[PDB]
């Protein structure tokens, strides 16, 4: 490992495993993985009903004291039978330490609220309802936040479009702005970039 | 089978319920919204449109897409009644911009190749 | 005190020139035991717009419960006086 | 009990006021969402690159750093030192330039307006440093996830000491007209008081942290390329008002410029991008004269690298605060999913809270101090 | 005493240690409810009785703060609170039973 490779961190590797393996055995009823990867991030992969008693555990518990919510997201998969995954991303000041929370959801099923675990989460939250359509109960006031008054969709879907489905202009006819359906003097050009030859036989699939 | 978990109707006599409720709401709202935003249409109109928008969906035989269709229908009222819209985004619901499009065989044969 | 109490016979009165003023039911059809589906064809949201019209005509607010039984005008007469307290 | 609406760098405001008090504050953003991270995901890497420049525009070269060191996680490699050495000390450049930048709307939207032409002369000499470095004023692509496009000029380091002897005496002329200034003082303290734990739960970062007397800076908590190799001072705060977090900006110009000394005097030699050219770019002369060099040239630059799959958070110390990417790699050479983390979205958020029983004008200083820009609170 | 923690709005107190001792007697007697078997109550006991009996052998409140790696006993009493309102909450959920359900297949599968 000459001085072009990543030098790797075995200690925090260690620490990061010891702790994901202490979380699983204090909350065994929603914990379905752990995780901890190569460049030293623990993952721990939940039950949606244990958003609102994981995260406050990793709130409040002495051991833990994620008091941060740095980031809340989601991520669209369109092959699951759950479209949707949720990533609470939390840091702890007093440990000086990063963790990552992951739950599932599809597009009729709710999820509960965090505003009562963390305030920063209602504006995250308010932002995954506006590009990915994913409800959640107990809201305070949940509505959209980034795309225009009365928009249709959800863009951040990876089923719709780039440009979207309807432009705006001025007509001076009705002398207001108007939206019609959307026409691209140039269309978007579309790439096939991936080669064959796969890179990486680390990640080899089995060829079932 | 197939246990769901709500959003916030058990059936469907709940969610039509849900449903009557925003029509109401809507309904008495609709001559603010055209004195408010000093609209060109009627009374009368706006209240077609908002009975239009509501028969769109009046297919839909699953309680969970029907009270999350009121979530945002009521969404959308919230937005009108704040005036948080503008007359432009009010008057996008009537595309009296765009050009009539014909449903005939025929004149789709003539226009072009869209089907 | 001195206006004169309102009656049964001004209560269809009132309710059957409400139902004469909705465009979509014609005088010569309606009846005060005429029925808003079959009788009449008509769907929910004609009723609870009929309802609504009730609402601003008899000035008080009916909830939505006890709004989806009344289906012909003389229920509707009789829910009118059972929330007024008239006898005649 | 009345309500306003301030609308149309670009903010629509709905408040609730009662007399003068501000009773409610909500307010409405997307004047300025352009789609940035579903546009991330029809793009290679290096062709997402530039949108960085444009998300945070005071501050283009950390958005950068911050990209450049997501991506170089998921590559598994490492920048060579001196790349390293450069992006600390553009860096610290760029904090100066933000800081001018907030610290003198600030004042300008309070009214003072002198100061905003005395230290925007510095800023277009440090815009000339952007320019020698990358041929762009502000959008400079220069930090890219291999280590940087080129060396620096030969005569660059001498004139960027030249300048930061003297900013000093800038900095100075800034505190002689605004710290001790009875009017700017009741203009600014014991206005937007948060508490240490309001700050925490509600997820602010940098000054919004340190000055309610939180100790927490990640060059020193989590430090990222050659920064544990340099020394400074963190400032904090302890009312954790605006003027305090006044007080703590000017101190972080302070500490940014004996850093640029540091900097200066420990430039290493050697190359600035890795010595991997299935990663970096081969140099042209090995593009015009080595097969492999070509090949490698024209698959990089048509096709672009391979990122291994998986999932990461990296986070910076921005000048606004952190400054963080959620990245996720399927293995091809376009990222599958780019979550933007900016400061500024959990601040506005924020600012309802901290206006409350506050008079309409302590609403613009309350602004002023969050520091926001809206292409990173839109993106 | 000392005057001003340094945090906004954490205010001084005086006798931290009564305080911390009637805090972690709380905390235990809340725990002595959960089932033996559960993880959480053994662990919290375990670090509820080491600070317990670390604040029990120790006067000074500097050289505490130092021995206790929280620093500012006042920040380690807001902690205490935090324990034990996690310590009800946690009681309430009864997260030691076994999961709730498995994912289907590829839930968790990446890439694709
Ligand atoms: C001025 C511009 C105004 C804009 C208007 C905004 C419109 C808001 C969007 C509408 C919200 C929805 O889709 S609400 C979703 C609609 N609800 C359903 O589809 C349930 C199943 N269908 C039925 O129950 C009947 O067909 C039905 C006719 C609906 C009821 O009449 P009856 O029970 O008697 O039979």
């Amino acid at each position: 490992t000459r001085p072009t490779i990543r030098p790797r961190n075995d200690v925090v590797h260690k620490q990061l495993s010891a702790f994901g393996q202490y979380v699983a055995e204090i909350l065994p009823k929603y914990v379905q993985q752990v995780q901890v990867s190569c460049f030293n991030e623990l993952e721990i992969f939940i039950h949606p009903d244990g958003v609102i008693p994981v995260l406050t555990f990793l709130r409040d518990h002495t051991n833990a004291q994620f008091k941060s919510l740095a980031d809340l997201t989601a991520v669209d998969v369109p092959t699951r039978q759950n479209r949707f995954e949720i990533v609470y991303n939390l840091l702890s000041l007093r440990f000086n330490s990063r963790i990552r929370v992951k739950t599932y959801t599809d597009e009729l099923t709710p999820i509960e609220s965090s505003v009562t675990v963390y305030k920063a989460a209602n504006w995250y939250e308010r932002e995954i309802w506006d590009m990915f359509g994913v409800f959640f109960a107990n809201h305070p006031d949940l509505r959209r936040i980034l795309t225009d008054y009365g928009f249709e969709g959800h863009p951040f879907r990876k089923d719709f479009p780039l440009s979207g489905y309807v432009e705006l202009r001025y007509d001076d006819e009705v002398k207001r702005v108007v939206a019609e359906p959307v026409e691209l003097a140039q269309e978007f050009r579309k790439f096939d970039l991936n080669s064959p030859w796969e890179a990486f036989p680390a990640y080899r699939q089995p060829p079932e | 089978g197939t246990s769901v978990k709500p959003i916030f109707s058990r059936d469907m006599n709940e969610a039509k319920r849900r449903v009557r409720e925003l029509y109401r709401a809507w309904y008495r709202e609709v001559p603010n919204t055209v004195h408010l935003f000093q609209l060109d249409i009627s009374v009368k109109q706006g209240r077609d449109k908002v009975r239009e928008m509501f028969m769109k969906n009046a297919h839909v035989t699953d309680p969970r897409v029907v009270d999350l269709l009121v979530i945002k229908g009521k969404m959308e009222l919230e937005e009108t009644i704040n005036v948080w819209k503008q007359r432009t985004h009010i008057m996008r619901f009537f595309h009296e911009t765009e050009a009539p499009r014909p449903t005939d065989f025929l004149s789709k044969f003539y226009v072009g190749h869209d089907p | 005190s001195d206006a004169p109490p309102l009656t049964l016979e001004a209560i269809k009165d009132r309710v059957l020139y409400v139902l004469k003023l909705y465009d979509k039911i014609d005088p010569e059809k309606l009846s005060v035991n005429s029925h808003f589906m079959k009788d009449l064809g008509l769907d929910s949201l004609d009723q609870v717009e009929i309802i609504m019209a009730m609402e601003d005509e008899f000035g008080f607010e009916i909830p939505d419960i006890d709004a989806e039984k009344l289906m012909c005008p003389q229920e509707i007469v009789d829910y009118i006086a059972d929330k007024k307290d008239v006898y005649e | 009990n009345l309500t306003l609406n301030f609308g149309p760098g670009v903010l629509r405001l709905v408040m609730e006021l009662s007399g003068e008090m501000v009773r409610k504050c909500d307010p409405h953003i997307g004047l300025l969402h352009r789609g940035t991270e579903k546009l991330i995901e029809y793009k290679t890497y290096l062709q997402a690159l530039p949108y960085f420049d444009r998300l945070d525009y005071v501050s283009m070269m950390c958005n950068e750093q911050a990209y450049s060191l997501a991506v170089e996680k998921l590559l598994n490699i490492q920048p060579p030192p001196r790349a390293q050495w450069i992006r600390v000390l553009f860096g610290e450049i760029t904090r100066l330039l933000n800081h001018i930048m907030a610290v003198t709307t600030h004042a300008l939207d309070i009214g003072a307006m002198t100061p905003f032409f005395w230290m925007f002369e510095e800023r277009e000499k440090m815009f000339e440093f952007y320019e020698r470095v990358s041929g762009a004023r502000m959008h400079a692509a220069y930090i890219r996830p291999g280590g940087v496009h080129q060396d620096l000029p030969l005569g660059l380091l001498d004139d960027i000491y030249e300048f930061s002897k003297n900013f000093s005496f800038r900095i100075d002329e800034l505190e002689e007209m605004l710290t001790n200034n009875r009017i700017w003082r009741n203009r600014t303290v014991d206005i937007g008081v948060v508490t240490a734990e309001d700050a925490l739960n509600y997820g602010f970062s940098g000054v919004m942290l340190r000055g309610s007397g939180i100790q927490w800076d990640l060059r020193k908590t989590q430090p990222y390329d050659v920064y544990d190799q340099v020394e400074f001072d963190v400032p904090i705060g302890s009312r954790g008002d605006c003027y305090d977090r006044y007080l703590c900006r000017v101190e972080e110009m302070r500490q940014s410029l004996r850093i640029i000394s540091q900097c200066l005097n420990k430039m290493p030699p050697g190359e600035i991008k890795v010595d991997d050219a299935k990663v970096s770019p081969p140099k042209r002369a090995e593009m015009k004269t080595s097969m492999e060099s070509l090949i490698h040239h024209f698959k990089l630059y048509t096709e672009g690298y391979q990122v291994p799959p998986g999932a990461t958070y990296t986070a910076i110390e921005a000048p606004k605060g952190e400054f963080g990417v959620y990245l996720v790699s399927d293995g091809s050479s376009r990222p599958y999913r780019c979550k933007i983390k900016a400061p500024g979205f959990a601040h506005l958020a924020g600012l309802d809270k901290m206006s409350k029983g506050h008079m309409l004008a302590d609403v613009v200083a309350i602004i002023g101090t969050q520091d926001i820009v809206f292409g990173e609170v839109d993106r | 005493l000392k005057k001003t923690t340094g945090l906004v709005g954490l205010a001084v107190c005086e006798t931290p240690h009564e305080r911390l001792k009637i805090l972690y007697t709380k905390i235990l007697d809340v725990l002595g409810q959960i089932p033996k078997n559960a993880a959480y109550r053994k662990y919290t006991e375990q670090i509820t009785n080491e600070k317990l009996g670390m604040v029990k052998a120790e006067p000074d409140v500097k050289k505490l703060e130092e021995q206790l790696q929280g620093g500012q006993i006042e920040e380690v009493i807001l902690q205490a609170e935090n324990e034990l309102s996690l310590a009800r909450k946690m009681l309430r959920w009864k997260p030691w039973e076994p999961l709730v359900e498995e994912p289907p297949a590829n839930q968790w599968k990446w890439p694709i």
